[PDB]
């Protein structure tokens, strides 16, 4: 109930005029009181529509101001959207900044004038510095200045931070006022005509610099900001990658005293094991050269910060480094050209001096792995292999974005990238032809996409036809099935929904053991991803072909084989200005259904091939090997204790043993630590990488202004947990400014606190971080029933596409490929089912969601609706509440710290209860209905549909299930078995969890099976109503925990819930109408 | 400055001494 | 759990196919053995050292 | 390496305590025992391979035929089955026995599975090795609600300052041969003081090592399953007997575990230089009994 | 004293309740609270003395 | 039955406190049926028990 | 073959399941499909002959 | 558990499979003759028409071995589980009735 006050002050601050008026609107769930609210509303609207003072009535109707609930505030004020300058003249008395063109390697990557690089606007492109975000610089500056004004009178350590950031913003604003403000278009892009007389790379630096200075809480932060802001104005290609590089060595210097362990994906079990740090001499010399480059770049304070820590090499002072390690990824992207980003990868040194004894072994291991993967399904003749075509045709929605192609649905034209729609287009003209695999050559080279991530290189993406997916699908899914239980496929091992977060290193770390960890991200254009890899797979297919008797399967295999033939020679469309290059690339990269797991395989085979050479000189027991995409690590234990000389000689031998296969590497050997893209360990303590740029994005998504605020807040929460902490108030200011909407030149709308933090499809953040907030009142239910009434919408584009000819053809081919003679009973069901996966197509979502926003807007303006009894969550909590009883408790300290970078209160929680140990099927994958879905498809279906589907009669369930590609015999058998009744509870668990972000964010990190949490929750057991006792125990846990978070102390509980209300609620259970947005979730592991 | 840096290189030897190494070195 | 009063017997064409294939394999086996045995016994009675 | 006769080496002074610091230097002995405990924690091995934690709980759950979604509430039998406690117990026991440190118990009496999994521990290990009030409470609870009700005995009439423990005063009351020999073992279980290689040692039976105590245990428990609970209903009996069936099904694995602990413990006893006295201590180590059930 | 809620836990674990049944044992819990134990302890003793 | 001894203790305690406030009495105390009675909810006994 | 769903409906009727328990009996239904009956029939015999 | 015995204490590398030791541990006529058959179930290596053959017992071909097994199961169904609860009886007996 505080956000809105800051909103009011922002409104008062930004406009400031007599003519600037401020117009609240309220609502209440009580009829009489609502009519008085309507009255107040009316009179206020009138007064607003008559240039009358509004401030007088506000006292008379004080009751509405105190007890009624706000929605939004409008603002009518005359201005020509400037105001930044009109405030800013005072805050700009520092010195402006001068570029240095001889910093970046290229010439055009310097921050020189646009016209000196793009004289004509017809050849201009802002994409090499496009922020790619629907939020203005003016918004950012306005937010900063209002923040600065309000935090101008606090007197504490907070003020010492304020003076620091104030000095920084002076340094910034002097530089900005030197030239001026770039002006946004409707799309928040910046055209040539504003930047025409200004430096090209001023905007991203500006935005990134704002992002940095808003994340200053300490003295060392101020040092970092002063040392980066002035150097990030020039270096834009070798900076975050640079300073973030020494960390990989630093982790190998901290003696472990106390450890954390894995068994199964979150089984934590601490260990007091001690391990020393046997560092060689030459890695220090490597580090010194890196520091010489660091100083050569213009760095003074950060060598000192790296130098004064080494006197002790203690882990208590070490988080500074970790803090620093996240500041490298909050400086921005190196948004260079597709070409030049490829040429970071497309430099090759291929030699006829490597072994042949090695590649054959490599190929064989790949072959053997393929056979291990594919022995069972190829042999037992699974339906999904026979009907691979239909399988891929269902799983088109889970594919990549194909190249743009011109379609027409009756009487329109569309440029879709969705490959299912491409197939639909090709069906009409007789072009659907999955048996004839297209070539990939001079006559038809491939387009590209770029997978970026700051502080690292750019990876590439194939953009293929629709046959390749179909070919790779079935085989790769069976491979995945094999890979669910194989440990070494780290990206693919699971307990059917999890990826192993905290590694598998710490079991056997010791004074006698070592670990070799290695980045393999440049190994895409390499000489070991060409011919042997593919031919090994082809050989494996030959073996598998001789390991089966069915003919459909052999057809599939021969087509997949020929696909691998075509992928062995593959050319690549790449523009450069106007003309187009096509380059010989007969090798492997990302952008495929096969690439990820296959790269994991290939790296596994490669390292297995490398690993047979240390054995010529050392005896070790391979305890573990791991591969996850762009890195891999193997730990090994010896017959004796380790020395410096053995590590050095092993390292040189490893480097040269990669050199024998013509393979570059920064080889890294250690005893205690690793560093990889997504996480890293030092001294038996897990840290993480906080690298998500906020004001600069990777690529241009499809979301609105609205949802990008929610994703940015989710990323904020994540980065905060990682360690990189930004001031939450700034984020809130941005959220209000991005959900604010301009209806005219002078009308602007501003939503409120109780709309963005309320459980709906529009939730954005929370009033108290790490805690969803609920509604004990009528009013949150009331507006939720309204928004649920409005969430269900239509897309006329989808309606007319489903009424076209291509849709009919598609349905006909589906039918005659599966079954016939129920042309008016199921086929309509199948059309309705295909609709469920047309909605993946983005413009449909835009139509639907913009429609949702318009419908939303026509009741944000005007008063409220009673919404007709539709039960939701807050009704339940409203009814559960009057049977509680609180009591003061006092818990002890019994859990060990292993995530220092958390806030100390979060750690206090962790230092009193446990960390999570399971991961519940948030999508119901282990459910026996889903083990059918995972048998005939990969598709998710969302928990809205499932939660509804189980509630229906036994008739339309049959139609709905048969419509999903499933045959009739197994569906009938499923209905007879009655396992869905054994799955109401799992589905409801997943439903409530998805609604309440229990497996998404801070609550994803917590053990609800704990004994420590349970002894406070003294809810006796009744039985034969599982839903109630489940939800009661859960809600009570949340109550105690929220009380703990906000107040520190603990409490116990008690709920003698009457059986009468149990029965009254049992019928209210399976008619709930609620929903949470996918875009609001914040996965700590991305 | 860098005189003290080379002294940092030297003083970052005495710390974190392994035992097997000094044994084999006395022997060697 | 799914069977009653219906018998499956191999068709004679499948039988003849299975038999002829086994026949051909066995005869190939013996003839190539006889070939290779011939060459070995030849080479050891000729000092092809 | 071969070493010449020119070479040399220095022998340590390993002369035992001239001071008898286990006689009224309790704060130092506390420090010593704590030091040795925390030192010993860094050398207990990690349990490298186990069975998954959810593929077990479904077998247990279906054996018990329980209401859905009691897994997350943990009707008190089912609380704290996880690792992070099993390893904690595994670590604590070994480090404590090496340092000779008594460990106290924070359990609940409503939770009868905790009482059930305390049996295996309190049988295989002597009782003078723990701290008195905790296992007194636990034994008292066990006796009062699993054992004496299984033969119609009274609950108990216990005295605070009582020379006898419930197991002593129970060996004579009940009439069963199997249990009689079980309790005989229990009551006469104790350490063996013995000096080997100069160092004193508290040693096990040489029957505990090659695990056959568990056969007497199974005999008693199977018999008690075969009994009736006349005074009490069927469901109560059903719950308890299932609680021990869940251990019965893990019997052989428990036997192997018992032998492994015994072996590693005695193996490490060999690598001790300072004599190891059997004396109670000031400070203890907390032990949730769900961490035993978990471990088991 | 013993905490009321933990004692009710214990009673619940021993009694094997059922949420879909008019049980007689459901009435055992009415008024178990302290301030009544106190009230009874005071009334009985006061009356026996007077 | 699972709080048996504790109830014995309680009974002993009541007996003690009874005979102790009886020790601070001087006027002889008769066993007579009084007019008016004290109500007693047995839920308030169970609690105590 | 006999209709899978009918035979399994008979199994279901003969088991008297409950929608509110775990019921080990439930796991008996794991993989009582067609296409595996044939698979087993082929696999067993081909193994025993080979 | 139906005849009320220990679970087992079976070795990994036991030179006897559990059925061999269990042939003598048990007290049941049906099962004991069954286990005897099991221990002496093996192929018959016979050379017919030049080719070797792994021929069955000629009591296996005609299904009669199943009568020993099923009679044993009837004499097991009729048993109580003295050690184990009635739900476990219900689960097990129901499953084996399906067969």
């Amino acid at each position: 109930g505080k956000y809105n006050l800051i909103l009011s002050e922002y409104l008062s601050f930004i406009y400031n005029s007599q003519s600037a008026v401020q117009i609240p609107i309220y609502y209440s769930s009580n009829s009489e009181l609502e009519n008085r609210c309507i009255e107040f509303h009316s009179k206020c609207l009138e007064n607003s529509k008559n240039g009358l003072s509004l401030k007088k009535l506000f006292v008379e109707y004080s009751d509405v101001i105190e007890n009624a609930t706000l929605l939004s505030i409008l603002s009518y004020s005359y201005d020509k959207y400037n105001a930044v300058e009109r405030k800013l003249v005072k805050y700009a008395k520092g010195k402006p900044l001068e570029a240095d063109l001889t910093v970046n390697e290229l010439d055009y990557e310097n921050n020189k004038i646009t016209s000196e690089l793009f004289p004509t606007a017809e050849e201009y492109t802002d994409l090499l510095m496009d922020p790619a975000i629907l939020t203005s610089l003016s918004s950012n500056l306005n937010a900063v200045m209002f923040w600065l004004e309000k935090h101008e009178n606090d007197v504490a350590e907070k003020l010492k931070i304020y003076k620091r950031r104030l000095d920084l913003f002076t340094i910034v604003a002097s530089t900005v006022n030197k030239y001026g403000v770039p002006r946004h278009n409707a799309k928040y892009r910046y055209e040539y005509e504003v930047m025409k007389d200004k430096p090209y790379y001023l905007v991203t630096w500006a935005n990134s610099s704002i992002e940095m200075l808003m994340s200053v809480f300490s003295h060392e932060d101020y040092l970092i900001a002063r040392e980066l802001i002035v150097l990030s104005y020039s270096n834009r290609s070798t900076l975050a990658k640079l300073v973030s590089s020494p960390m990989s060595i630093l982790v190998a210097l901290v003696d472990i005293n106390g450890t954390f362990i894995t068994n199964e994906e979150l089984e934590l079990e601490f260990s007091n094991k001690y391990v020393r740090a046997i560092v060689p001499d030459q890695t220090f010399d490597e580090l010194k050269q890196m520091l010489d480059n660091m100083r050569k770049a213009g760095l003074t304070d950060i060598p000192k910060m790296i130098q004064d820590w080494l006197v002790d090499c203690s882990i208590e002072k070490f988080p500074l480094m970790a803090k620093i390690y996240s500041w490298s990824f909050h400086v921005g992207f190196r948004k260079q050209k597709m070409l030049d980003a490829a040429l970071d990868q497309l430099k090759t040194e291929y030699t006829e001096d490597v072994d042949d004894e090695m590649y054959r072994e490599y190929t064989m291991l790949i072959r053997d792995e393929v056979v291990k993967m594919l022995e069972e399904p190829v042999k037992h003749d699974d339906h999904l292999l026979q009907d691979s075509e239909l399988a891929g045709l269902l799983s088109m929605s889970s594919a990549s974005n194909g190249e743009s192609r011109q379609l027409k649905f009756g009487r329109k034209t569309i440029f879709s990238t969705k490959k299912n729609m491409h197939v639909m287009d090709d069906m009409a003209n007789g072009r659907y032809t999955p048996g004839i695999i297209p070539p990939v050559n001079v006559d038809k080279p491939i387009p590209l996409g770029r997978r970026d991530v700051p502080g690292r290189r750019t990876r590439i993406i194939f953009i293929l036809p629709y046959e390749y997916f179909i070919a790779q699908h079935a085989v790769v899914e069976k491979m995945l099935i094999y890979a669910k239980h194989t440990r070494e496929y780290a990206e693919f091992y699971s307990q059917s929904n999890q990826l192993l977060s905290y590694g598998d290193v710490t079991r056997f770390l010791s004074n006698n053991s070592m670990v070799l960890y290695t980045d393999v991200s440049q190994w895409d254009s390499s000489q070991h991803n060409t011919q042997p890899f593919r031919k090994g797979i082809i050989m494996g297919l030959d073996m598998l072909a001789n390991m089966t008797n069915d003919a459909r399967v052999i057809q599939t295999l021969n087509l997949y084989k020929q696909t691998q033939i075509n992928l062995m020679d593959s050319y690549v469309q790449i523009p450069d200005g106007n003309v187009i290059k096509k380059i010989q690339y007969g090798a492997v990269a990302s952008g495929e259904k096969q690439t990820k797991a296959a790269n994991s395989i290939a790296n596994l085979a490669l390292i297995k091939t490398v690993l047979s050479r240390i054995s010529n000189k050392y005896s070790f027991a391979t305890k573990i090997i791991r591969v996850d995409g762009d890195d891999n690590y193997a730990v090994l234990q010896f017959n004796t204790e380790v020395t410096k000389q053995m590590v050095q000689d092993v390292s040189n031998d490893v480097r040269e043993t990669y050199a024998r296969m013509n393979t570059k590497v920064k080889a890294l050997v250690s005893t205690v630590g690793i560093e990889i893209a997504k996480r890293y360990i030092a001294g038996g303590k897990i840290f993480f990488r906080a690298g998500i740029n906020l004001l600069n994005n990777e690529k241009k998504g499809q979301s609105t202004q609205w949802d990008q605020a929610a994703v940015l807040y989710s990323n904020y929460i994540v980065n905060r947990l990682r360690g990189f902490e930004t001031d939450r108030e700034f984020i809130l200011t941005k959220i209000m400014q991005m959900t604010s909407v301009a209806i005219t030149g002078s009308l602007r709308l501003f939503p409120s606190e109780r709309v963005l933090t309320t459980n709906s499809t529009f939730k954005v953040f929370d009033s108290e971080d790490f805690i969803i907030e609920y509604g004990t009142t009528d009013d949150e239910v009331y507006i939720q029933r309204a928004f649920m009434s409005l969430s269900s919408q239509k897309s006329g584009i989808a309606d007319e596409i489903a009424a076209s000819s291509t849709f009919k053809n598609y349905v006909s081919r589906l039918s005659e490929q599966l079954l016939f003679s129920k042309n008016n009973i199921v086929s309509r069901g199948i059309a309705l089912t295909e609709k469920a996966k047309l909605n993946s197509y983005a413009p449909i979502s835009l139509e639907k969601r913009r429609a949702q926003i318009s419908a939303l807007l026509t009741m944000l303006q005007k008063p409220v609706t009673f919404k007709s009894s539709k039960i939701t969550i807050n009704d339940i909590l409203r009814d559960i509440k009057p049977f509680f009883t609180v009591n003061e408790a006092h818990l002890p300290i019994q859990y060990q710290k292993f995530m220092p970078t958390l806030p100390d209160n979060v750690q206090y929680i962790i230092q009193c209860i446990g960390s999570r140990t399971y991961q519940i099927e948030d999508d119901g994958s282990k459910s026996a209905i889903s083990r059918l879905i995972s048998k005939y498809s990969v598709y998710k279906p969302s928990i809205e549909e499932l939660y509804k589907v189980i509630s229906l009669h036994e008739n339309e369930i049959q139609l709905y299930l048969i419509s999903l590609g499933i045959p009739k015999i197994d569906a009938d058998t499923y209905v007879g078995s009655k396992i869905y009744s054994q799955d109401k509870y799992r589905i409801l668990e997943s439903y409530v969890y998805n609604l309440l972000s229990i497996n998404y964010g801070c609550y994803q990190l917590f053990d609800f099976n704990s004994p420590d949490l349970e002894k406070l929750i003294r809810i006796p057991f009744k039985g034969k109503i599982p839903a109630v006792t489940f939800i009661l125990h859960l809600y009570a846990k949340l109550e105690v925990i929220n009380h703990a978070i906000k107040n520190g102390s603990w409490i116990s509980l008690f709920c003698n819930y009457p059986k009468s209300e149990m029965i009254k609620l049992w019928k209210k259970m399976w008619n709930i109408t609620s929903l949470r947005s996918p875009y609001t979730n914040a996965n700590f592991f991305q | 400055n860098k005189e003290e840096s080379k002294q940092l290189l030297e003083v970052l030897k005495t710390k974190e001494e392994h035992q097997k190494e000094v044994q084999y070195e006395i022997l060697q | 759990m799914l069977i009653g009063n219906a018998t499956v017997i191999p068709s004679p064409q499948t039988l003849f196919h299975y038999y002829n294939v086994n026949v051909n394999f066995h005869s190939n086996y013996n003839e190539r053995i006889n070939d290779a045995v011939a060459i070995i016994t030849a080479a050891n009675r000729l000092n092809l050292y | 390496r071969n070493l010449p006769s020119t070479a040399r080496y220095i022998r340590p002074n390993l002369l035992q305590d001239r001071l008898n610091l286990h006689d009224n230097f309790e704060s130092l002995w506390d420090t010593i025992t704590t030091s040795n405990y925390i030192l010993a924690r860094s050398v207990v091995p990690d349990l490298k391979e186990l069975v998954s934690t959810e593929a077990q709980i479904q077998k247990m759950s279906q054996d018990l035929q329980l209401e859905a979604l009691t897994i997350q509430s943990e009707t008190q039998f089912l609380t704290g089955i996880n690792s992070q406690a099993a390893n904690d117990c595994f670590k604590t026991l070994i480090a404590a026995m090496l340092s000779q440190r008594t460990m106290s118990l924070d359990f609940v009496t409503t939770n009868y599975m905790s009482l059930i999994s305390g049996m295996w521990l309190l049988t295989v290990v002597p009782n003078d090795m723990f701290i008195r009030e905790s296992l007194v409470a636990c034994q008292l609870a066990i006796i009062n609600t699993i054992i004496y009700p299984a033969f119609g005995m009274q609950r108990m009439h216990y005295r605070n300052g009582d020379p006898q423990t419930p197991f002593q005063i129970a060996e004579q009351q009940i009439q069963n041969f199997q249990v009689a020999n079980w309790l005989h073992f229990v009551n006469n279980n104790q350490f063996r003081q013995v000096v080997i290689d100069g160092v004193l040692n508290q040693v096990l039976n040489d029957n505990i090592r090659n695990g056959h105590v568990v056969n007497q245990l199974m005999e008693a428990l199977m018999q008690l399953s075969r009994q009736q609970f006349p005074t009490m209903p069927v469901d109560y009996k059903r719950s308890i007997q299932r609680g021990i069936l869940l251990l019965s099904n893990r019997l052989g694995q428990l036997v192997d575990l018992t032998r492994l602990l015994a072996y590693n413990y005695e193996t490490l006893m060999a690598c001790i230089t300072m004599n190891m006295q059997h004396v109670q201590t000031l400070t203890t180590e907390k032990l949730q009994l769900t961490s035993v059930t978990s471990l088991c």
